[PDB]
RNA sequence: AAAAAUAACAACAAGAGG
RNA sequence: AAAAAUAACAACAAGAGG
């Protein structure tokens, strides 16, 4: 009877992947809410009738300087308040978070800083993800439902990764990150959606432009759908499409017993 | 109202996004939309109206100074 | 009072379906059957009077002109 | 003043069993002895008197007027 | 104020102990001993001056009845 | 207006230690500088400005008698 | 009046006030202007507050009247 | 479509109730899984066919010496696994907890020492909460969902009361037990049932037998159901039945959306 | 082996409640029906065997013996 | 040994099991043969799974030991 | 032992890739070359030995029969 | 032809031992009886333990052979 | 065993560095040395022990051939 | 029976001090008092007995050789 | 490195304990929180230079027979607030309560009755202790942090003073008054400073004036300081010199790992 | 209260220590946990029973050439393990670790060369601080807590030397020398145990033999305790007695609140 | 972006935001 | 009362119960 979807596409410019043609591919798919991160353009940019899908409402978020950031949220029904930032300055002026609300749930699109590029990113990343679990932290107290469509750019585990034995020292699969997400999805009680219901190993999300990372699947698992503990029941079938890629990363399609409403 | 409003006919006229801390903690993003005496419309994704005897505070996001 | 009156008639009038927000955090939900200076008379099961230094917003569920 | 007036003067006359919502949230059933201006007489074992601008909502329990 | 000064003054000359209860929850006890148009003075061991602005109910312990 | 300015005299004349009691039960011990009628000042350490809305009691510690 | 003596007082020697609304939230800044209903405070970014929200404001050095 | 439905009545003696005719108005009340609570009596005394509904299994843990404890779980569905006891003294012995173990979810039945005997039984009740605290930390991490129909004897909150102003000193209303109840609903993420369908006052569970707190309803609110954190969308309608009540204690009807299976 | 038999047989006749362990930290609580050299079947509410390379320990619920 | 009857009266009356192993896994299928060693079980393939990393076997229909 | 052999000489003959599940929840997915009664050897890359005793399940990937 | 007499040894004068498993579990207690298959431990209850979950039996007191 | 001694000696024969894995998922590197019908010793800068009812797999790094 | 127990033995002899890797990766230093076909004495500040089915490995710190 | 230092003294009058160099010595300690117990001196005699401290703000409350008590405080950070009195009569009347307020912590002087001279002085300590336990449990619920340098004259228990076995039923070491402290460090969840970092006796701050307990140590154990629970941990250094007094009571020194702040 | 007193001592010797009267000293302090670093003698040399004290048990590990290094273990608790050797090469020839294993926490003895007699040894310092902080990245996914009573010959921070701006470049407070405890105590996250009760310098572990280093006090401090996360608050009581010293270094005695227990 | 609502904490020197 | 399954922690002196 009722169902749900959630997209959680990850772009890298929405321009390149409008041109590989994502839109004519999000029209097709039905899905209710669609999670764009890393738009790299400017909200000015985004109203642009080319980029409007039909039946569906573009909230868009923008970094001060419009390259670095960017993230967009396209909703089927218009949503109670669509909110934007965290708070915390590594979020808020560099545009990685945006929240759309709803009748009792809230569907909240997440970027991160990849980390990949020096030590000075993998140092924003970590403060972060510190102030981010600081936020997530007090997150527990209401009972607003949450559901953060996020590219953390940080592996969880073993299965999450190919070749586990030499990925230990990239950003990604660092010891602190992991430390991270298992004290995230652990400790804190927030649900992966793509493993509660697939409990499967090579399901990865990131490729690196070399063509031969991509023939032989040396993947990676970034972007995660996590879930505030209400909604862990609630996940019917969640996939990584393996061909349809618009961008470096899969998109996320997780498809809930949830009755989204205004 | 000497002082009340250049500031809200400001944060109006130049679509600065606001956010209005109520008395009870909840704060509500928006652009003022119009305002009399005692009620302030903003508009997020519906427009609604919003009490001044329940707003604690209103503050910009980004830095606007008055006329 | 510039802007009060109109927006609560044009509620009342096309008989939008109105959510009212109390200065507790209470969502109020009714129609708008009629208003004065100080209350608001709420139509639900039964009608309810909300008085004005309560209400913290009223929020409609279509929006509405001026 | 206006509509007020009339509304509760009913829920006096016809002596309904009225529920007053308070600004902090609190229910007192009972019914209404007399009013004025910012008072509200309310009507029980124990007759209080009832500021109303500490009042959110005034409750019928059966439909009226 | 037609009919709150019969009411307080009938509390203050018969000497009900009432229990006045404020607008965050708190109950108060002790006599009325005075009545403005802004404030209650209560008695009990020391005396107070609460405000009409903070007041919910007034609620006696007795039932008394109105002149 | 006739009963809460010689009250808040009475309690300047003698120095008093008092309390005031706000609308969400923070107590604020001191004594009073002076007053208007949206204002009360308060002598601690710091010497700060509390407005009327927001009192709900001012109480004293020893007992005043008034005028 | 001494409010607003008060507050020309505090801004003029442009002291550090704290203002204290009336759920508990402490707001420290400086003071740009005042009127019958709202105050400003200015830090990093400037802002209004209303003076019915308002339960205290505390200078930081001890200044006289 | 799916529903189910729990009744976590406590009977004060299960020979004593059954004679007020508790068992011909369980057997009209279209149950699931039927929390009976101080049964005081053994489990061979529970063996005759005096005691068994029709399509209801009966599982039932008594105390070492009877008339303390007790406790029995009607199942409609014969479980997974039926287990007994918690793993502490003050529960195993004295018969105050039984687990009915299903598909995904397991829904348990929970006695507690009273406290209004004396000194003993407070000292015993504040172990039982302490212990229970213990083994509710433990399992917070497991991937099952519990139910625990538990009398626990204890007031949370002062709309749970009536007149609460001269029952802080009352056992049931103290300040370390709303505490323990304010650390179990509050900070561990546990729900209660009744609470997230009614918000309401005047819901009351026990009442002394004298009948001047009966026919004016001066009354508590005692028996509750704790719900695992991924539990609390589903609950649709619970209710505390007034009137046909079978000993102190109102009966706990809660209407869930889950869909029980083996 | 000889001393394996008696005392799973002493449980078996006396239907003392036992838990067994296995060797994976699972606790399984039931009643032992009977057995063999390689298998003991239990009973909580469906019987099922369990391979005793796959045991731990048997812990009985009360003393025996 | 009530090893091959129970298996026996899980293969023959075609009782869905479920067979969990020693690191937790459960497997649910249909007996369809077995050995001194090894249970073949068809849910889509033929399956081979080794006694020494069965933990229990549980049917879903209780059964009775010739 | 004596069911065992046939149906790993089958998975060999017709060349089908196996997944093996050890005892501690790997999966090894290639082809059976050859087994003895305590080894099987796979490949798809490097022919791997892997222990009889240390696999729990042999699955394969299409649905093949026992002669 | 090592392990029975260490085992004999260790449980005529009753040493307090502790068998660890091959989980990390240790078992405190004294042990009663043992054969081909078998230990048995008893601390509380007099529980069996099959020697292909032990990895390790540690007695408390230094004793010899 | 009568084909897991010429895989264990051509291990050691062309002196192949292989890749030992054990019950637990650990990995032991080295060169095969000897092995008996329960051990195989593995060389590196100690040569250790290894017992065959730990071992899961042994891979090599190059590719050999019976 | 070829290799392990004058492997064994030659760790016996020569007080190297041995370390035991068990089956789930407990690090066990010490010193081998005596064996037999199944279990191990470990010497220590205590004697442990170490049955060989959960040991792993047994590693020398000091590099040994067999005659 | 934080390092609060808070000296807290009985002086047994401040005139006649001022004349044995009590101002001299305490310049020289760079102080935070000096805490006066039993001045026997009124406001107006505070006034003077003679008993001022260059550079440390003075506070003190006084008796209204001022050979009674009174208290003071120095501190030269100027405080948020101070505020006198606990809230009831017998202890206004008396200068036995001044608690200075900072921020996120509070330190108050505490003064009690000997309770040595009459069973009148006696029954007057023991009404002051049962309203000062329901003002702990009232200041139970607070958030802020409390720290009580107080000369309670009342040992907790058995091994604290020398030779108790005749000290059963003399005023300072009763029955109630142990059952006092055993509630209030039991139930009510305080700790002390001097018990942190010295967990035996032989350390004492109350000799009476004879040569017996000069040199033979007759000594009593008084001056503590009662810690919220939320201070505890930061305690590092106590100190009780013996020579180094001038008066009947032991100075306590104390310094914690806590940064005070205005 | 608990009690636990461990010395790390490091004596240049035990003969040149045990002539000024190391032994008769360390007879009378009835510690728990003896840690005698730099020993400089072999096992057989310590079987002599004058060194064999009262009730104490002796574990020590020597080196190839003994008097390069060596340490030794004295407790009055048997241990459950006794363990020597990192696995390394350059530690394990030394004789420069030894852990003791008690239940839930290990203490362990660990010396470091000096690297002031040659490169060579500055490069033997270098290999051994690397796969030295290789191994505690390695141990930090166990559970147990580790005491390291170390002679880490490095300076940790500007406020640890005396004589600050010519001490860049002499091998004890070189660059990579102090970054190496920069990340050990920063990223990595130990803990010293002579700061959790001193955050303030003036104290050092080590003299030159000379006069004017012993008389204007040009000490280096050497002889620290490192502590896993987990043991950061237990330390009570550090002291280094100056005067009284049997080496060129000085001895360590601490008291920590922890029941050790075997 | 807010509990269709705690017959009511003799009172949180005050949650840069219930 | 058990993850239809971590192409695999040169290794947790050991979770009276993972």
């Amino acid at each position: 009877g009722p169902a749900m979807r959630i997209i959680s596409v990850n772009v890298n410019g929405i321009q390149a992947a409008a041109e590989r043609g994502l839109l004519s591919w999000l029209q097709a798919q039905n899905a209710d809410v669609i999670c764009l991160q890393d738009t790299r353009a400017s909200a000015f940019d985004l109203d642009d009738p080319s980029f409007q899908l039909d039946g569906y409402f573009l909230y868009a978020c923008d970094a001060e300087l419009p390259e670095q950031g960017g993230v967009a949220l396209y909703s089927r029904l218009q949503p109670k308040a669509v909110i934007s930032g965290l708070g915390f300055e590594t979020a808020d002026r560099y545009g990685r978070y945006l929240q759309a609300d709803f009748d009792k749930v809230s569907i909240a699109t997440l970027l991160l800083p990849s980390g990949q590029s020096g030590d000075e990113s993998l140092n924003q990343k970590f403060k972060f993800m510190d102030d981010f679990t600081h936020y997530l932290s007090k997150q527990r107290r209401k009972r607003r439902e949450y559901i953060y469509c996020g590219s953390l750019y940080v592996a969880h585990q073993k299965m999450d990764v190919k070749n586990w034995r030499e990925c230990q020292q990239m950003p990604g699969f660092l010891a602190p990150e992991r430390a991270w997400l298992d004290e995230v999805f652990g400790n804190l009680g927030y649900a992966d959606a793509l493993r509660e219901v697939s409990r499967e190993g090579d399901q990865f999300s990131w490729w690196p432009d070399s063509e031969q990372a991509e023939m032989l699947n040396l993947g990676w698992r970034f972007d995660y759908q996590v879930l505030t503990p209400g909604l862990r029941r609630f996940v019917r079938n969640a996939k990584l499409p393996r061909q349809p890629r618009f961008s470096q990363h899969a998109p996320l399609i997780v498809d809930y017993d949830w009755q989204l409403s205004i | 109202h000497s002082l009340q409003d250049p500031y809200l006919n400001t944060l109006r006229k130049e679509r600065v996004p606001v956010s209005i801390y109520l008395v009870n903690g909840i704060k509500l993003q928006g652009q003022i939309e119009s305002f009399d005496q005692f009620v302030i419309l903003l508009k997020n994704t519906v427009s609604q109206m919003v009490y001044k005897h329940a707003i604690s505070t209103v503050v910009p996001s980004r830095p606007v100074r008055l006329p």
